[PDB]
């Protein structure tokens, strides 16, 4: 029942402490873990104690350990307005960091940390009664995250067979780009990680900063601002595990209703309003104006047309105050109105559900204390798209082999690339097949 | 990744590391004595980088000085901030050099190399994290290209977990100490390819046009060109020396600058160009700021890029300035001349800010830059060593220190691979 | 996959046969009878 959520990387880290302070102001915990209503120090068995696990002193501690090669992230997290929530023994900091390469992560300074991160996953994994499965944050391009991912999914089939692992990832934009290689480490921590995931949500940067730079007005949108929309984005899909809901209630219901295929397992997902805490304040919006909201590109995370695309599965989450027969006549209306093409062999209905909670955000934030809140989330071949503008990004470079003798430098064959490749090839080749 | 270990050797090399130390504690803020006085935080957010933490509210530059000749060290200590060094970490002999590569790297070097690497090993010892190794010295000299190029090689193969750094200067027949430049030169470039990581080429030559031609000063001292020196490792170094996510540390950096193992020879650019102690009736706006630092004029290297093509380049603002019209100027110079740039490596040029920008300097914009231009330099070498090189003439003082006359072909054969390798890369294509 | 790498490929294979074709004397430049200062002497004598 209890679930565990791992975090790897600068860019893994920083989402973590964002995501855990929403989940604290939404359930109503508060930074030293106490809880108003609770349970009597201690009850264990509530919606949201599939992720807290509750202490003698009432201390609600997250299920969650924290991992970085290199500690000036997670020192940040020890250092924060809430260093008293969890355990030094929940945050791991290496030495080296892996200089934002894969096989300095998979294998050199990897291997060297892998046993004492798994020493800490046990001891939160024992007080799990029933363990459904793990969660897990990371990044495409940097070091830490591409490689000790995939060692950690690797060794992570093997120490807890198969429960479920669901994965969230950050596309690179060239925007707040830092490195040359992010491709490569992009392309690998796939290859490597394709089998051992379960579900896969993706993160364009890029989409992020155009919608910061759309519907909030940063025109410069600096790290914190991104995160702190992502946050938002994820409290929705994950909202359902934490309190007694509808829909996404299990780690394995995320691979029955959006997976008809665990190959295919990259679900757009797409949440309205989007507003500023400053800006408009006019009249708020229907339940139909933010499920219209759902099938536009500039509220989309990954930036693709699902017009030129098939859809395969489709939910949508909703929360705050919303009224069913108003979904039903939305969805009605899009049903009829676009030319949403679902393949052929796919239940074209869309399972919905509430949670009759206001969506709290951030006090003081760069997003609005809204009212009402949808997230959909489509798997749909467009989603194609994100992976050509990798392999481009890739093909110019493997035609060249720079940047590959780093690589090679730390332990890694040259064959390697030589199968990350075709593998993609392939991914891409049945996200085309699943249309006609 | 933290601390960086720096040397510097010979008279060039120690000279122009003198200045350097004195650029950048005048920037973060240090006196001569070694007492912090700034008024900014940022300034010491990364100051162990470059500096020992000494008790008594101290700063002390982790380097090591290195020389034969004596007075050197006493044009050091005697020198404005020659207080601060560390006195265990001044090491020299006293034989010389005499321009002599084969006397600094087999004979009167080696004589001291272990020695010098003990007291590189107290400062490493002390060390968490250490990063790498930064080296300054000449390449037409004795001591710095010789013993420079041993300490390379067994500083690289006692930690080979960590980076190796060197700025090395080039021999220039318009200021010329010697005629055996070539020589020196073409060796010490013979272990700089398989030996260091990086390479920042400092021509002496472009200097002197430089200081000649853009500066107008007709006679150029020594000094004259150790300013131009001191602005460009001051420059290059930012990414390193204050807080930025781009290029945080010399193996980041390198990574994303380095595509091919031995082509790590990079031009650097410095805009704008500055005397010493010299007014700014009109500081430099940002277009022209961006213009001038990939213009030719304003590179260290003697040579043109608009003869070669970019394969990376790292630009870098200091000052404060809109950033908006910093990304905005780039993509003008990036797309405007794309036939003068690699496609095949996508979003190739990055760009980090800083905001306490340089000595006296309102804004300046420096720039690196690894060129399959900077092979011109290498020609010009593999031409002026050859010339002398077919004859045998000169060999004599080498071999009669005890070198191998194999140990010169091995080196121009090398050399005129990696320019037939620059114009390889050059020639590349989307196909 | 590319081109352009394979002259430079061409190149590094080269380099390290020129390579060989010195570690060969050196370790062959020794063997028994090798040495006294007129070794080159002695070696062109005796080819
Ligand atoms: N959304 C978001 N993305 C980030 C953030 N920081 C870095 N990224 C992205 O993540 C990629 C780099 O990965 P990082 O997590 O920063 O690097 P790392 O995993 O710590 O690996 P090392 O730096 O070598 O230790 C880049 O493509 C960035 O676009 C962040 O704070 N928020
Ligand atoms: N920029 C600069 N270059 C120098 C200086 N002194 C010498 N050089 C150059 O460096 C070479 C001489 O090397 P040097 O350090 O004097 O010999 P060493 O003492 O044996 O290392 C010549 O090619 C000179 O052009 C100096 O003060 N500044
Ligand atoms: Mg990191
Ligand atoms: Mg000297």
């Amino acid at each position: 029942r209890e679930c565990i959520s791992i975090h790897v990387g600068q860019a893994g880290v920083q989402i973590g402490n964002a995501c855990w302070e929403l989940y604290c102001l939404e359930h109503g915990i508060q930074p030293d873990g106490q809880m108003p209503s609770d349970k009597t120090i201690g009850g264990g068995d509530d919606s949201f104690n599939t992720f807290f696990s509750e202490t003698g002193a009432g201390k609600h501690v997250p299920r969650a350990v924290f991992v970085d090669l290199e500690p000036t992230v997670i020192d940040e997290v020890r250092t924060g307005t809430y260093r008293q929530l969890f355990h030094p023994e929940q945050l791991i900091t290496g030495k080296e960091d892996a200089a934002n390469n894969y096989a300095r992560g998979h294998y050199t300074i990897g291997k060297e940390i892998i046993d004492l991160v798994l020493d800490r996953i046990r001891k939160l994994a024992d007080q799990c009664t029933g363990l459904q499965g793990f969660l897990v944050f990371h990044s495409f391009g940097g070091g830490t995250g591409s490689g000790f991912t995939s060692l950690l999914m690797e060794r992570l089939s093997v120490d807890y067979g198969k429960k479920s692992k669901l994965e969230f990832s950050i596309y690179p934009a060239p925007q707040v780009s830092t490195a040359v290689v992010e491709p490569y480490n992009s392309i690998l921590t796939t290859h490597t990680t394709l089998e051992h995931s379960d579900c896969a949500f993706m993160v364009d940067n890029e989409a992020i900063y155009d919608i910061c730079r759309r519907n909030l007005d940063i025109e410069r949108p600096t790290y914190t601002n991104l995160n702190r929309l992502i946050s938002q984005i994820v409290s929705s899909i994950t909202a359902s595990l934490r309190f007694d809901g509808a829909l996404n209630v299990d780690l394995t219901e995320f691979q029955t209703n959006l997976v008809p295929y665990p190959r295919i397992h990259f679900p757009l997902a797409t949440y309205a309003p989007v507003i500023s805490a400053e800006k408009a304040y006019h009249e708020q919006l229907s339940v139909a104006e933010i499920t219209n909201a759902c099938f536009e590109p500039a509220n989309q995370m990954v930036k693709c047309d699902p017009r030129h695309g098939k859809y395969m599965a489709c939910c949508l989450l909703y929360r705050g105050d919303v009224v069913p027969k108003d979904v039903n006549a939305a969805i009605a209306t899009i049903k009829t109105k676009r030319s949403i093409q679902f393949v052929d062999w796919c239940p074209t209905g869309f399972k919905v559900g509430i949670n009759y909670q206001p969506p709290t955000v951030v006090p003081g934030g760069d997003l609005a204390k809204v009212q009402r809140a949808v997230c959909m989330l489509s798997n749909t071949t467009a989603i194609a798209e994100a992976w050509a503008r990798l392999d481009h990004k890739f093909d110019l470079m493997y035609a060249k082999r720079a940047f590959v003798h780093w690589y090679v430098g730390e332990g890694m064959e040259e064959g390697e690339f030589s199968e990350a490749r075709e593998d993609m090839a392939a991914l891409e080749k049945d996200y085309e097949e699943v249309g006609v | 990744m933290r601390e960086i270990v720096h040397i510097q050797a010979g008279q060039c090399g120690n000279q122009i590391g003198a200045k350097f130390w004195e650029v950048i504690s005048d920037e973060h803020g240090i006196d001569p004595t070694g007492s912090y006085h700034g008024d900014s935080d940022l300034q010491l957010e990364r100051i162990n980088v470059y500096y020992n933490e000494a008790t008594g509210n101290k700063y002390v530059p982790r380097a090591i000085l290195v020389d034969l000749e004596p007075g050197t060290m006493d044009s050091v200590r005697s020198g404005p901030f020659g207080q601060i060094f560390r006195p265990d970490n001044f090491v020299f002999g006293q034989s010389g050099a005499g321009n002599n590569w084969a006397k600094g790297h087999y004979t009167e070097g080696a004589e001291l190399v272990d020695s010098v690497l003990d007291v590189v090993r107290k400062e490493s010892e002390s060390c968490d994290c250490l990063q790498g190794f930064q080296l300054t010295h000449s390449l037409g000299g004795g001591t710095g290209s010789g013993m420079g190029t041993l300490l390379i090689s067994k500083i690289r193969e006692e930690y080979p977990d960590r980076i190796m750094n060197t700025f090395s200067v080039m021999p220039s027949p318009k200021v010329s100490d010697t005629v055996v430049e070539p020589y020196n030169a073409t060796l010490s470039v013979h272990q700089l390819v398989e030996n260091t990581d990086e390479t920042y080429c400092i021509d002496n030559e472009a200097l002197y046009d430089i200081c000649f031609r853009t500066l107008k000063l007709t006679t150029p001292t020594y000094g004259d060109l150790n300013h131009l020196v001191s602005a460009t490792m001051s420059g290059v170094t930012t990414c390193l020396r204050f807080p930025g996510q781009l290029n945080a540390d010399l193996r980041k950096l390198a990574v994303n600058m380095v595509p091919f193992p031995r082509l790590h020879f990079f031009m650097p650019g410095f805009a704008p160009l500055t005397s010493r102690g010299s007014q700014q009736y009109r500081a430099l706006t940002v277009p022209e700021l961006t213009q001038q630092m990939f213009d030719s004029k304003n590179m260290m290297a003697a040579c043109d890029p608009r003869h070669g093509r970019y394969l990376t380049v790292a630009a870098i603002f200091r000052g404060r300035m809109s950033m908006k019209e910093v990304d905005e100027q780039m993509l003008n110079v990036q797309n405007k001349n794309s036939s003068y740039f690699v496609e095949w490596i996508p979003n190739n040029v990055k760009t980090a800010v800083c905001d306490i920008p340089p000595r006296g300097l309102k804004m300046s914009a420096t720039f690196i830059g690894n060129s399959t231009a900077i092979q011109e330099l290498f020609k010009r070498i593999s031409e002026q060593f050859t010339a002398m090189f077919r004859r045998k003439a000169f060999l004599h003082w080498y071999t009669g220190e005890g070198m191998d006359e194999m140990e010169f072909t091995e080196a121009e054969s090398n050399m005129n691979d990696l320019v037939s390798e620059y114009q390889q890369y050059q020639d590349a294509t989307a196909d | 996959s590319n081109c352009v790498k394979e002259v430079e490929k061409l190149q590094e294979k080269r380099e390290k046969r020129r390579l060989q074709q010195q570690e060969l004397r050196e370790k062959r430049a020794q063997d028994v009878d090798a040495t006294n200062p007129n070794y080159e002497i002695m070696c062109m004598i005796r080819d």
